[PDB]
RNA sequence: AAAGCGUGGCCUAUCGAUCCUUUUAAUCCUGAUUGUUUCAGGUAAGAGGUGUCAGAAAAGUUACCACAGGGAUAACUGGCUU
RNA sequence: GCCGUUGCGACAAGGUCGUAACGAGUAGGAAGGUCGUGGCGGUUGCGUUGAAGGCUGAGCGU
RNA sequence: CAACGUGAAUGCGAGGUCCAAGUGGGCCAUUUUUGGUAAGCAGAACUGGCGCUGUGGGAUGAACCAAACGUGGAGUUAAGGU
RNA sequence: ACCAUCUAGUAGCUGGUUCCUUCCGAAGUUUCCCUCAGGAUAGCUGGAUCUCAGGCAGUUAUAUUCGGUAAAGCUAAUGAUU
RNA sequence: ACGUUUCCGACCCGUCUUGAAACACGGAUUGCGGAGUGCUUGUCUACUGCGAGUCAAAGGGUGUUAAAACCUUGCGGCGAAAUGAAAGUAAAGGUCAGUCUCGAAUUGGCCGACGUGGGAUCUGUGUGUGCAGCGCACCACGGCCCUGUGCGUGU
RNA sequence: GUGAAAUCGCUGGAGUGGAACCGGAGACAGUUGAU
RNA sequence: UAGUAACGGCGAGUGAAACGGGAAGAGCCCAGCGCCGAAUCGAUCAGUCUUUGGCUGCUUCGAAAUGUGGCGUAUAGGUGUAAGUUUCCAGCAGUGUCGUAUGUCCGAAGUCCUUACGAUUGAGGCCAUAAACCAGAGAGGGUGCGAGCCCCGUUCUGGAUAGCGGCACUGUUGGUUCGCUUGCUCCUUGGAGUCGGGUUGCUUGAAAGUGCAGCCUAAAGUGGGUGAUAAACUUCAUCUAAGGC
């Protein structure tokens, strides 16, 4: 029986709800567990990096985060052929394809073959028999500095950098920015009416 | 903190606070917001108007991301400017606001401009923001 | 910006502005005069850009000695009405010629806008 | 002729929410892959009715009966009245 | 005369004191409780020359 | 803008906002009053009470008369009495 | 039928509801409800306080008004009626 | 002082009830147990930190008196903008002077969060009191601005 | 281990006319204090 | 995201998902088309080994052309050609390097004086300015309540030893490798009582049908599905169902 000025009540608690109890004592625990999985991969894998798999920059889908990047799944053929790397060749060295993925822009083409390119500067190969190496692999005292690399391969920076002041130039200020955004509108807006009217006027 | 509660000072009252008469019982009005237009009506009407009926277009599947816009007035765009752009905005030079990477797509134009013009990017404008930015000598420039 | 106000006006140009409320940095203010205040507390935008100003900030303590009686004074206080809270307060939302705002879990269409408040729907107050 | 009078009946009764349906209105808005036309959905004003009239959709029997209560309430005594 | 509440006041004080008026109470609401009980983080101490518990004289507190 | 200056008695500080309890069976009495032959019956109006309330008196009594209550003392009384 | 479980089934109904002092202190009334042993609503009540430092009052006076009850009338209308 | 004896007072508690000592119900006695809780979500109030911001989640890094503490966020929640069903649109005027096709026009300066009344306090000046000035919060009465809609124009 | 209350038995004292308990005020018995 | 879009006698109530930030991250195999075409496989027999199972065959039987195997699957694939580039599995023994909730063994210092007690671990004292002694051990338990120092234990990011593991390198044994990438060239490329449709029932937030199923109907091949309001006619966008790990 609500008395006075109240807020609605909305509580969902009319289900058998104490036969589904989640509670999170360990969290603290599974963080535990979860690093003592990584440092164990580490000893596994060494020298190669924990992280695993290079993964590519792709922009984010929609209009509301278009402005910002983050590692996507894998690099697409288009990316690999650009940087001149097998798909075959990229599966051995750890870098992660995204056989999905194609690429429609040079930008974004760009973008990643130049990842790629950076990847390839900062590996190091080891000779696959030690006591011989061949042609690609890494020299000798290259492989003394070899160490393990923690954290995301290649991490992205979302620095944000300020345009330069400059002068207010006189185009700019004669252009009528609300008179153009109102005429885009409605020319999308009756774009078809117009085409019916061109029709008609055609036939007649 | 039970030491500080009511039943703490109720000991000792039979009632419990809750009167001889009428007793606390249950469900006596019935249970959540039941009755809302029968014997709770008074209470609904009078501080939840609107409650009952529908109203407007109903929109299956919702896109909250498209009409997601949101918008920064032409009183708080100098606070956008950091000091060291403010400090390199010399000799009629001036600064550059890029709405979209602060995160507002929309300038309204709501207040006064500062004496130093500004040139500022964004999806959309306003009128009067675009009025009152070029009154006091900026630009406005349309970005997608 | 309204301590900036009080000490722009005709002779309370050199008088202590005491204040027992949190003086916020505003914004929308562009450029700051000298202001002389007492308060309890002063956020650290409002401090930086008084001092850059040429201001002084003291305690209430500090306004003791300065000003044993308050002379010399500007008595200021932040809005008491302007909450969120207050806006629920008054004649009931229900209420013919009623401005109150409604306790409603969201906004929108489908929340309370529907019977009592459009002519269509029943009636409206 | 005019001053004036007229938003129904000289005055005091003669009547109806939400949801749904239906009609009238805009050279209206939406159907979210782009458009046209149907179709459907909206915004505003009416009608279809709740007479238990602030508005559930509703026939009996129990002496085979049951439960929670009631001296707020009947049948016997007592009380006031006659 | 004393206790307390309320109002007012003095004093370098979460306190003391002064002063005037006042003090019914079910349902109910607040306040104070160095009233009582069991833990925890700290602090103060007592204990086989006798703790807790139990029975019961001298007092204290409305 | 100029001038005028508080225009019956008595008493007394005034106003504002918010949060919330219990209650939503009442009963009695002087006076007025409807139904009833009446009722310690049923139903109303003003006020005061009992409920929530002890105290002196009416031998006794929820309501009648006096008078309302911290805890003690002296004096004097109310209604009632010797 | 019996046994276990759903199940601590629901109950506007009955019973109980555990320390002390201090201060304040009610209602059985309005409206709506398949409402009449119940709710919501206003009223009555407590608490927090905040803004101030003369306009108020369950009382009078002055001035001005409202009413159709008691009384009166029927040799004044209506209705009885010797 | 829970002994005795005197004088005065003295009906059994809890409960429902208009009304209980009741010929109303529970109570033979004693010990121990025994009833407004948890959580989610609101709202107000009090206190604390910061303040146009605040809190940061999952997570990550480190920590061996390691479930703690400490560090760490282009991004997320709430707030900073409303209004319409929606397409959408989206909160700066006051004053002074002009031109005028004298209008539902236009231009330019100055000021810039509006006007008036009441306003603790503050300031000046007379004589506890008065007058004058700036006026916080708040109240009252207005004015403008945004949006929806009816009427209604044009440039 | 401790060993409560209810209930119960003994010894001594005291009361004892159809309840017993209880509040106020003394007296007695008794207890206790007195540089 | 979000108690949001939506559902609901639109009442009581119910109620997701994508985008975004993270944990973890790994890819592949068929049918069909085409080529080789039985190149494949199970038992049994005989050799041989490191034999709770493997390797060799004119062993003998059988499965398999109604088709086992090899290449090959949407990122396609294949032929030829030019460049580059070219092994990989499994065991055995050693050499070290490292973990073990794996057993066993090992450990610093007072039962010192006085006193108290039924019994001490209680109380006081033990050169020294800083002092009984140990302390990387003052966790816990036992012992006549009280104990780092009486005992087991505790700390030694403990030692020794045997066993299990994981690695890395050496040797060896058996099998296996005419391949892989990029350019050009020509050829080639796919799941039916299924999809879809009608109707019925259940189910969902899914709203002219979200998912599932019955019955009727029943496909096509740049076809088919989807783009959340049904239908034609149009712009496109995105995947490739009815097989599998
Ligand atoms: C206008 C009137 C009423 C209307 C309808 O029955 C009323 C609704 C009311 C409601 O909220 N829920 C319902 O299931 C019924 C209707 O078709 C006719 C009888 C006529």
């Amino acid at each position: 029986a609500p008395r006075g000025n109240q807020m609605l009540g909305n509580a969902h608690f009319r289900k058998h709800w104490h036969k589904r109890i989640k509670t999170w004592f360990d969290q603290p625990a599974r963080k535990l567990r979860r690093r003592q999985n990584r440092q164990a991969k580490a000893v596994e894998i060494a020298p190669r990096p924990v992280a695993g798999l290079l993964r590519s920059v792709v922009r984010c889908p929609q209009k509301r985060y278009n402005t910002k990047t983050r590692l996507g799944r894998g690099f697409s053929l288009q990316e690999l052929k650009a940087a001149g790397i097998s798909q075959a060749q990229a599966r051995t060295i750890g870098i992660a394809v995204d056989v999905r993925r194609t690429n429609k822009t040079a930008e974004g083409l760009k973008a990643n073959a130049d990842r790629l390119k950076e990847y390839k500067a900062k590996l190091i190969l080891f000779p696959k028999k030690a006591s011989a190496p061949k042609k690609g692999d890494s020299s000798a005292e290259e492989l003394k500095v070899a160490a393990q690399l923690r954290g995301d391969v290649l991490p992205l920076s979302h620095t944000i950098t300020f345009d330069e002041p400059r002068q207010v130039t006189d185009a700019e200020r004669k252009v009528e920015i609300f008179r153009l955004l109102r005429k885009e509108r409605a020319d999308k807006k009756y774009r078809g009416k117009r085409e019916k009217r061109a029709r008609e006027a055609a036939e007649e | 903190a039970h030491a500080l509660r009511k039943t703490r000072k109720l000991r000792g009252h039979v009632s419990h606070g809750h009167g001889r008469i009428g007793k606390h019982r249950k469900h006596p009005g019935g249970r959540g917001n039941a009755g809302g237009q029968h014997h709770h009506r008074i209470n609904r009407d009078k501080y939840h108007p609107g409650y009952f009926g529908k109203v407007g277009m109903r929109v299956f599947h919702l896109n909250k991301n498209q009409h997601y816009c949101p918008t920064v007035n032409v009183e708080r765009l100098w606070s956008l400017v950091p000091q060291e752009v403010r400090d390199k905005a010399t000799g009629g030079k001036s600064p550059v606001i890029d709405c979209t990477k602060l995160g507002y797509f929309k300038v309204l134009g709501k207040g006064l401009l500062p004496e130093t013009p500004l040139i500022v990017k964004a999806r959309f404008f306003s009128h009067e923001a675009e009025q009152k930015i070029k009154k006091a000598g900026g630009a406005c420039v349309l970005v997608a | 910006a309204k301590l900036a106000r009080a000490v722009q006006k005709a002779g309370n140009e050199n008088k202590t502005v005491v204040t027992l409320s949190t003086v916020t940095d505003d914004a929308r203010l562009y450029t700051v005069p000298k202001i002389s205040v007492a308060a309890l507390h002063v956020t650290e935008g409002a401090r930086a850009r008084i001092l850059a100003a040429g201001g002084e900030i003291i305690t209430l303590d500090q306004l003791a000695l300065k000003s044993p009686k308050g002379e010399n004074t500007v008595f200021l206080q932040g809005p008491r009405s302007a909450r969120e809270a207050e806006k629920h307060f008054g004649p009931a939302p229900g209420v013919p010629h009623s401005h109150t705002k409604p306790y409603v879990r969201s906004k929108g269409r489908k929340f309370e806008r529907a019977r009592g408040r459009r002519a269509s729907r029943a009636y409206k107050n």
